[PDB]
RNA sequence: GCCGGCUAAGAUCAAGUGUAGUAUCUGUUCUUAUCAGUUUAAUAUCUGAUUCCUCGAGGA
């Protein structure tokens, strides 16, 4: 018995999503990752339709996806870290409509491994360095440069290994053309493996570690490391340089913290809760994704909780110091895996399951009566807000997605001659039964 | 401070895999449990012997090599090639767990 | 009609017979691999198609020696089943079904994935088609490697080595190469690119759309 | 004292001499060279810039891993330069 | 005690003449020791040893690393000595050795990071105003290194202050030189600070001092070269002064300003690039007539830079630039001038790459006939470069006639054998192609005259020309005096010079390889017996060409010589598989394949088995390679029965040879072996049951090569069967046997899968005996390092005890 | 020996089991459709399942013996 | 190997020969015995202690 495999309908679930000027023009495109498929989309700013331009099977597991641009360039590159032991850099060719591999750097064995990098991927905001990281001790840094023909050159990796260490998230820090910095949420488990009482397992804190790359001396050094109050999930790069301070936002359980090295104190804001909530009171609240929108006048963030509530985060600043964090309820959409805020005023929502959405950001600024929470407000006790239907967003497009398919039956339950596909898919209150027919509508 | 064979046979779900030396292991309960996994062929059985894995008996003196039937039935053209690929049969093969040892030929 | 097939959460497949007059359920065959079975489909009286939590599809068949009338050798059953097919899909399959999709077409094995994908596995009927597609896959594995640095043969052998499956998603990437490499590939198969394209389209339109 | 370097390999290409030209660095096979050899930065510096990775004479051509070593992913360890202590 | 620390810091000799382990040990310990030793003694002793007149390269590298590490720790205690260190290491930055410069720059960088910016500035400022020009250069290079280490904005205020100094022009000159050296050293990393540097240095272009203007123009050129192809808004306040200066200046300053213009033009748009080119072009045309040669080089560079942009179009170029260029630069005075000769060739080629090949090619092709041969070689070089880069499409009848006549006259008028005329002739004929039909009689007459006599250095060049042009020689449908040439090449087969014999054989091979064996004049049954004694020559080129020729003959003209002579030739070729050179081995493999394909596998295989039985080691290894070659060319179906029949001989050292041959056969055929695993399985069984150790070692090697050869082809049954016989050998003490067993196990890990290997290791992982545990954990670690991810799905279930939880519950979920 | 997860003749049950638990959690974090399966099974967001696995990474199988 | 045994089933300590490497040969001895410790999967090994009979002697 010999078999031939064919795909009839590709996967439609999204894992990661990045946006940028990948064709070199002024319009913006989105690159989404399926499990093993890479795909370029372009939303039309005239009608709000999302068109698929290119889709390629990569025959691997994509684990991290970033975009970066060199100083003076007008085109964005794509950095991919996968389950191979290689880092790859790609370039979209609009005239050929294909992805051209620019660089390949091999550093380890293939597979989703504990200590081989490929799970975490960070890039310097100016585009001169990229860091690839595993969940365990191994971290590598590549320097990115350019020759006189304006082609991209890559250097040999620099090692930043540290035994008995777990990594939760890595982001690049925005400095003003100073030495590149990377921030990491780290945990040391050496003491917990030697205590049979089980007390070293507890009493163990996350640290926020800063790694500085010295381009003059060509090595990576640990500069700062501070223990945190509680364990946090992902980090957020704050825009620095000449537009904004240069720190990080730590998203945690029930809190969001701003942190910077130097003389800057820590600023904490508790996450507001829905008034008259019906969920179990023992459960906490975390953020699940974020989206930054930088403007030549100001910047803000968009973070979403597990309930699907997007809050608008702004930062009250001084000449250099940050003084307050302000949170304001923005809207409620399905729980997303990624969010992209596009110039020309569009928000793209790629859900964890089910259909994806493109929204028009209808109301800029905030002229409203609803309360704005702050870190300066005193509370012994938490903030409360009331969820309401959409006010700041308008639904423009909806992309179908069969993920997750849970049960299928192929049968002729109507009295056509061709069989139909009856598919029980979806999870939670967004599940549905879908009938698929071969044809056009 | 070490089990006896009969005492360890009372604790395990499968006592017939317990052996003489099994009570002398650093963790006999894990050893006996792995000896009962629904796979996992055992050790080559001559680790405790003292004859370097080649028994000097059983009369190993025998014919050098008996070629297959397909061997017997220019030297031969594409027609005898057709013959060699029409006569080709699959030989006797042992399955996953059938280890060889010095005695099991006669 | 006669036999019962049981899926274990961690073991793969158990064959059972129901003795109608003795009122007995007897195990007469099992497998030699641990499999985290998600779903199973009967292909005929002796063969079973299975899926896995880790993204694999396999086909298991009873040897012709198999005796049904029973009243362990590996701490298992006395008779074993052979694995005749192994394939890594890359996504978790939860549905398998043998059916005919187009009116007047041929039967295929349709599977369904947790990421929303739909695919088929179709049998070859002649040795010439199998050999041609095998050579196409061999030559496309080298001259059109995966984009993110993965080895194609190593990816389809993620948990078990591939056995008797041709990746038609790698083969249809021939139609999207550049004409120079399309000619370099086609002139080794003793053929032109349009003939290769027509041969690729024929097997697809024979079964699916 | 025939020990591999096994340091993080960089962008430098390994070289072979006239005597070792067709050889694989790891298994010493001559059949089917498949993957270009990379060496670390301390093996490629100053007087060490062009040198056979097997012996250390003047390099003339590229060093390669064989298809057999590439299948087993033995090209994924560190620098394969033979170093003596 | 003082010399206490000295006697103990002889650690640096512990490192200098020491072993690598104690090297790194003393490195770490002296790093821990540095802060307490103190910088005084440490430097007082190390700087002499770094000043040692005959130190080595890698000793210097290790010393620099020691400096780096002892400088990182002791940070602010190095200040009172900085000056001293600099006077030792401010040289090594203008050294003609590249790595000396890298080491000096690294040392100065680590010194600047250890100390502060204020200290470096305070020690380096007194030598800013020095009169010795040798000091002002090292000072500028060291300031550039400090700027690269501590950053540009940290030095920007000192720069802005120093090149506004009204005290002396030397300080301004040195500041602008610092900016220039910063550009030269950092490259495209200056782009965020480009405008700052430009506004810092821009006021020097209008200074009252002429040396300040020149250095400012050179700094502008350096910045523009570092910035390309980005940055034109930052060069805006310089466009007016630079062009007014090229309009008013004359001499060295004019050359600097023109270099600046030329490096700035490729950054503009079409308008500005087109508008600016006109101005600098009238100035450059005026400057064509200059006697100075530096000026000529700068003018050529600027012409090449500007004529390569889009704002300048071919019309303006051919109308205004070409007449004066070709009137002023193309004279043999340029040819004897070795300095600007290559520059002129490159400028002319890059001009033709935009304006079109025809005009350039004509204007210089009339000059191919000349009294001076230097001017001839120059024109030939330029012509063949243009021909290789663009071709001969728009070359027409008149130009074709002139080209052919010129290259023919240049070929004959040749004093010393040069590669220039050879390559020119070759590429011209190859670009013309099927168009040169009558100049084919002409060229054949020319090469016949050159090949007839004159010292064989002309004959070997003629043979090279034949070898490189025979393709177009025959593809024009002409074969007769082709045979006339082949006859003469045949007569030139006894030559005392091996270099000429190599070219003769190459020409003969190129002939017989391109003309058909059909209807060709020199008979093969005459060439081959004359050719077989040359195979024993010991020159590499002669050997390679002879083997290639015999291979071509065996591939195409196999039916013209008896099989007995083929057998003798193959048995003689057997010894060439040991050649120290790779091309000899490659050609020998090819030719052996051809001869085997020709005469048939049966007789050669019988002879190879007989030869494998009776000879020494190296010859038996070569015989094994030959058997594998025969089995690959003629399908292994033809070799395997006769080879397996030889294992039936009841005698050791014969079966071991069969096993080595099978090992190399499977390793060599790879994927082709999928049809032959069932045939060799009982033989491998027999060999694995044998008491002889070499039997089992070689059978394990065969298993490994067979496993890695078939992978993804569904041969798991036989491989599991063979693993059942390989596995009992894990308790073997002999090192070679256990090495082969480990190799076979790692091959089966790929071909059979890690699940089976884990199933074989599980019961021994925790055995009571330490020997079993050692062996099984070695095998398990080998299985774990490769395919760590797959093992996740294969681990067996382990139940919870009272203290610890071991069940993986997530995998028990059921949707 | 330099690779994390390898063993030797003195390896205990606890070290073996925590090693396989730790690389199981890393494999779950890596493979996109296994995390989907778990997040559908226990009705949680995928970010929450990822954070729970990272938190379980520290002390899987409880604290060691004696 | 022959019809349980005939001491070709093992270890060891000195010397010779020789190889790139494995090795090959001679003298030997083999506790015939007990206890304690080390150690070995268990042996092993090592570390210490421990008048009577017969015909000037031998054995225990
Ligand atoms: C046990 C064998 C010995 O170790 C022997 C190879 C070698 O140790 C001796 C020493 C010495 C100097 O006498 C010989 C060394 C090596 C050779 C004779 C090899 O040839 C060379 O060096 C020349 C050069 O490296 C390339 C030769 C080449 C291409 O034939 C090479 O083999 C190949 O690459 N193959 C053989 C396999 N063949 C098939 C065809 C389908 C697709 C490609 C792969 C499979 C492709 C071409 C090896 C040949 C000689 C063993
Ligand atoms: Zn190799
Ligand atoms: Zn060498
Ligand atoms: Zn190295």
């Amino acid at each position: 018995m010999f078999l031939y495999n064919l795909t009839l309908q590709r996967a439609t679930g999204i894992s990661f999503a990045i946006h940028g000027n990948f064709s070199g023009t002024k319009q913006q495109e989105i690159v989404v990752s399926r499990g093993k498929i890479l795909e370029l989309l372009r939303p039309d700013p005239n009608t709000g339709k999302v068109h698929t331009l290119l889709t390629v099977e990569v025959f691997g597991v994509i684990r991290s996806l970033m975009a970066f641009r060199l100083t003076g360039g007008t085109k964005d590159y794509i950095v991919v870290g996968s389950d191979s032991g290689r880092i790859v850099i790609l370039e979209y060719q609009p005239s050929k409509n294909m992805f051209e591999k620019i660089h390949q750097e091999t550093f380890g064995k293939s597979g989703c491994r504990r200590i081989v990098p490929g799970q975490f991927l960070a890039v310097d905001p100016k585009g001169r360095a990229v860091m690839i990281s595993a969940i365990e001790k191994q971290k590598l840094v590549y320097i990115l440069n350019r020759d006189a023909a304006a082609r991209l050159t890559i250097s040999s990796p620099l090692e930043a290994h540290k035994a008995n260490t777990l990594v939760y998230h890595v982001v690049g820090v925005d400095v003003g053309f100073e030495n590149p910095m990377f921030a990491c949420l780290e945990m040391d488990y050496e003491e917990a493996d030697n205590d049979p009482t089980g007390e070293a397992a507890a009493n163990t804190q996350q640290t926020l570690t800063f790694y500085e790359l010295d381009l003059g001396l060509n090595h990576v050094v640990r500069k700062y490391s501070e223990p945190l109050e509680e364990h946090g999930n992902f980090l957020i790069t704050v825009p620095g340089g000449s537009d904004g301070p240069s720190g990080v936002l730590i998203c945690s359980e029930n809190y969001i913290t701003y942190k910077n090295f130097g003389d800057q104190p820590d600023i904490r804001c508790p996450i507001p809760r829905r008034r008259n909530d019906l969920d179990d009171p023992e459960r906490g609240m975390i953020f699940v994704c974020s989206a930054t929108h930088k403007t030549k006048s100001m910047f803000f963030f968009l973070a979403q909780t597990e309930q699907g509530d997007i809050f608008k985060i702004t930062l009250e600043t001084d000449e250099d110091m940050v003084t307050e964090i302000r949170l304001k309820y923005f809207d409620t959409v399905p729980v997303a895996a990624a969010m992209c805020v596009l110039k020309t005023g569009f928000l793209f929502v790629a859900s964890e399951f089910g259909n994806h959405y493109l929204y028009q950001i209808a109301h800029l600024g905030d002229d409203d009566e609803e309360p704005e929470f702050s870190s300066a407000m005193p509370l012994e006790d938490t903030f409360f807000f009331q969820p309401r239907p959409l006010k700041n967003l308008v639904l423009v497009d909806e992309l179908d997605s069969l993920s997750p398919i849970l049960f299928c039956q192929i049968a002729d339950l109507a009295n056509e001659d061709t069989p139909q596909l009856y598919v029980a898919c979806g999870r939670g209150p967004r599940s549905s039964l879908r009938v698929l027919r071969h044809g056009l509508e | 401070n070490r089990f006896t064979v009969a005492e360890l046979k009372q604790l395990v779900a499968r006592p017939d895999v317990v052996e003489m030396h099994d009570v002398t292991a650093q963790d006999p309960k894990l050893l006996v449990h792995l000896k009962a996994t629904r796979n996992s062929v055992p050790v080559p059985r001559h680790w405790c012997f003292k004859r370097k894995y080649l028994q000097g008996k059983r009369g190993i003196e025998k014919p050098p090599f008996e070629l297959p039937d397909f061997i017997k039935r220019d030297i031969d053209y594409q027609k005898l090639h057709d013959a060699f690929f029409k006569w080709q049969t699959k030989p006797k093969l042992t399955i996953h767990g059938d280890l060889y040892y010095e005695g099991k030929e006669f | 009609g006669h036999r019962v097939i049981v899926s274990d959460v961690q073991e793969s497949f158990i064959w059972v017979r129901y003795k109608r007059n003795e009122n007995q359920l007897i195990i007469f065959a099992d497998d030699t691999y641990p499999r985290w079975v998600t779903t199973a489909s009967l292909l005929d009286y002796d063969t079973v198609a299975g899926a896995d939590k880790f993204g694999n599809i396999c086909v298991v068949r009873l040897p012709p020696n198999t005796n049904d009338e029973v009243d362990g050798l590996l701490n298992g059953a006395s008779q074993k089943a052979e694995v005749i097919m192994n394939y890594h899909v890359g996504e978790t399959v939860l549905s398998l079904q043998k059916t005919t999709l187009i009116p007047g077409g041929s039967e295929s094995l349709v599977y369904t994935t947790l990421s929303g994908g739909i695919g088929i596995l179709v049998p070859f009927t002649s040795h010439e088609d199998h050999d041609f597609f095998q050579h196409v896959e061999m030559h496309l594995r080298s001259e059109h490697p995966p984009l993110c640095g993965r080895d194609h043969l190593s990816f389809r052998s993620y948990y078990f080595p591939v056995k008797n499956v041709i990746d038609g998603d790698l083969c249809e990437q021939f139609n999207s190469m550049e004409p120079n490499k399309q000619k370099n590939v086609s002139e080794e198969l003793d053929r032109t690119p349009p003939e290769v394209s027509k041969k690729l389209e024929d097997i697809r339109t024979r079964y699916a759309f | 004292d025939l020990i591999f370097c096994r340091k993080q390999a960089g962008v430098a290409i390994g070289r072979l001499c006239e005597k070792c030209d067709g050889k694989c660095v790891i298994c010493d096979s001559y059949v089917r060279p498949c993957t270009l050899v990379r060496i670390c930065d301390e093996c490629n510096y100053g007087s060490y810039q062009g040198r056979c990775v097997i012996c250390g004479g003047p390099g003339v051509s590229d060093a390669y891993y064989c298809k057999e070593c590439t299948i087993q992913e033995k090209d994924r360890d560190g620098c394969p330069k033979i170093v003596n202590l | 005690e003082e010399q206490k620390e000295r006697k103990i810091m002889k650690l640096l000799l512990k490192i200098k003449n020491g072993t690598p382990p104690m090297r790194k040990a003393a490195l770490r310990q002296i790093t821990d020791k540095a802060r307490e030793f103190g910088a005084g003694p440490l430097f007082n002793q190390i700087l002499p040893l770094l000043m040692s007149p005959t130190l080595e390269d890698q000793e210097r590298h290790l010393l620099v690393k020691v400096i780096d590490r002892i400088l990182y720790k002791l940070d602010d205690l190095v200040r009172p000595y900085v000056h001293k260190i600099l006077v030792v290491i401010e040289p090594l930055l203008i050294d003609e050795d590249y790595y000396a410069r890298v080491e000096g720059r690294e040392i100065i960088s680590n010194l600047a990071k250890a100390a502060g910016l204020a200290t470096m500035i305070s020690t380096m400022r007194p030598d800013i105003d020095n009169m010795d020009e040798y000091v002002r250069n090292t000072t500028a290079r060291a300031f550039a290194v400090v700027a690269s280490a501590l950053g540009i904005p940290s030095l920007l205020p000192f720069l802005k202050a120093v090149c506004k100094s009204k005290k002396s022009w030397q300080a301004r000159h040195t500041g602008i030189k610092i900016v220039q050296q910063i550009a030269i050293l950092m490259g495209c990393a200056i782009l965020p600070h480009l405008r700052s540097l430009v506004e810092i240095i821009e006021h020097g272009l209008v200074d009252e001092q002429q040396k300040v203007r020149t250095i400012s123009a050179l700094a502008i050129a350096a910045l523009a070269e570092a910035a390309t192809p980005y940055g034109i808004e930052s060069f805006d306040s310089v466009l007016k002064p630079l062009w007014k200066g090229i309009r008013q200046h004359r001499g060295k300053g004019l050359a600097a300003f023109l270099k600046a213009i030329g490096y700035l033009i490729p950054l503009m748009d079409a308008e500005y690039a087109n508008y600016y080119t006109r101005e600098v072009m009238l100035i450059l045309i005026r400057e064509f007539q200059s006697p100075d040669e530096e000026m000529k080089k700068i003018v050529l560079k600027v012409v090449k830079q500007c004529c390569g942009t889009d704002g300048v179009e071919a019309n303006y170029i051919k109308t205004e630039i070409l007449p004066p260029f070709f009137k002023h630069f193309w004279q043999h005075r340029m040819a004897l001038d070795r300095r600007n000769y290559r520059q002129l060739v490159d400028t002319t080629v890059e001009l033709a790459n935009k304006v079109g090949a025809a005009e350039i090619i004509s204007r210089i092709v009339d000059d191919l006939k000349d009294e001076a041969e230097q001017y001839r070689k120059m024109v030939m070089e330029t012509i063949e470069k243009i021909m290789g880069n663009l071709g001969a499409a728009d070359i027409d009848h008149k130009l074709e006639e002139q080209l052919i006549d010129g290259i023919l006259y240049a070929f004959q008028e040749q004093t010393t054998e040069d590669s220039v005329m050879l390559n020119g002739f070759g590429t011209v004929v190859n670009a013309l192609g099927k168009r040169v039909k009558p100049y084919l009689p002409q060229i054949c007459g020319t090469v016949l005259w050159r090949l007839n006599n004159k010292s064989a250095k002309v004959r070997q060049q003629a043979a090279d020309l034949i070898s490189r042009t025979a393709v177009v020689m025959k593809t024009c449908q002409e074969e007769k005096l082709m045979g006339h040439l082949g006859v003469v090449l045949y007569e030139y087969l006894g030559e005392e010079y091996p270099e000429v014999l190599g070219s003769i054989l190459g020409a003969l091979k190129a002939i017989v390889n391109v003309i058909g064996m059909h209807k060709m004049t020199p008979p093969i049954k005459d060439l081959l017996p004359r050719l077989t004694p040359i195979l024993k020559n010991r020159h590499e080129k002669v050997q390679e060409n002879c083997i290639d020729l015999v291979g071509r003959i065996a591939d195409r003209g196999a039916e013209y010589v008896s099989a007995r002579e083929w057998m003798r030739i193959c048995f003689e070729l057997l010894e060439l598989l040991k050649a120290h050179k790779k091309a000899i081995r490659r050609a020998t493999v090819n030719t052996f394949g051809y001869i085997a394909k020709a005469i048939g596998p049966h007789d050669v295989l019988a002879t190879l088995l007989n030869n494998l039985k009776v000879q020494e080691r190296q010859n038996r290894v070569c015989t094994t390679v030959a058997i594998a070659i025969v089995a690959e060319t003629c399908s292994p179906f033809t070799v395997l029965p006769a080879l397996m029949n030889e294992y039936r001989v009841p005698e050791l050292n014969v079966q071991n040879g069969v096993l080595k041959s099978l090992s190399f056969l499977f390793e060599y055929i790879g994927e082709m072996g999928k049809d032959y695993i069932y045939a060799v399985t009982p033989l491998l069984e027999d060999a694995l049951m044998d008491r002889d150790l070499v039997h089992r070692q070689t059978a394990s090697a065969v298993v490994q090569h067979m496993s890695l050869g078939v992978y993804g082809f569904g041969c798991e049954d036989s491989l599991n069967h063979l693993l059942n016989y390989v596995w009992p050998n894990v308790f073997e003490t002999s090192p070679h046997v256990i090495q082969a067993v480990m190799g076979a196990l790692e091959g089966l890990r790929v071909a059979i899968g890690p699940c089976r290997m884990l199933q074989y290791c599980l019961q021994g992982l925790f055995h009571p005996a330490r020997k079993v545990r050692d062996v099984y954990w070695k095998i398990y670690n080998s299985i774990y390092i490769g395919s760590q991810d797959a093992l996740i799905a294969h681990y067996p279930r382990i139940y919870n005890d009272d203290k610890n939880t071991y069940i993986r519950y997530e995998l028990d979920y059921i949707l | 020996s330099k690779y994390i997860g390898t063993g030797h003749a003195d390896t205990t049950k606890w070290e073996w089991l925590v090693n396989q638990h730790r690389d199981s959690y890393c494999s779950y974090m890596g493979h996109f459709d296994l995390l989907n399966y778990f997040a559908i099974a226990e009705n949680e967001s995928k970010a929450r399942v990822r954070f729970n696995l990272m938190e379980k990474m520290l002390q899987p199988c409880g604290p060691p013996a004696d």
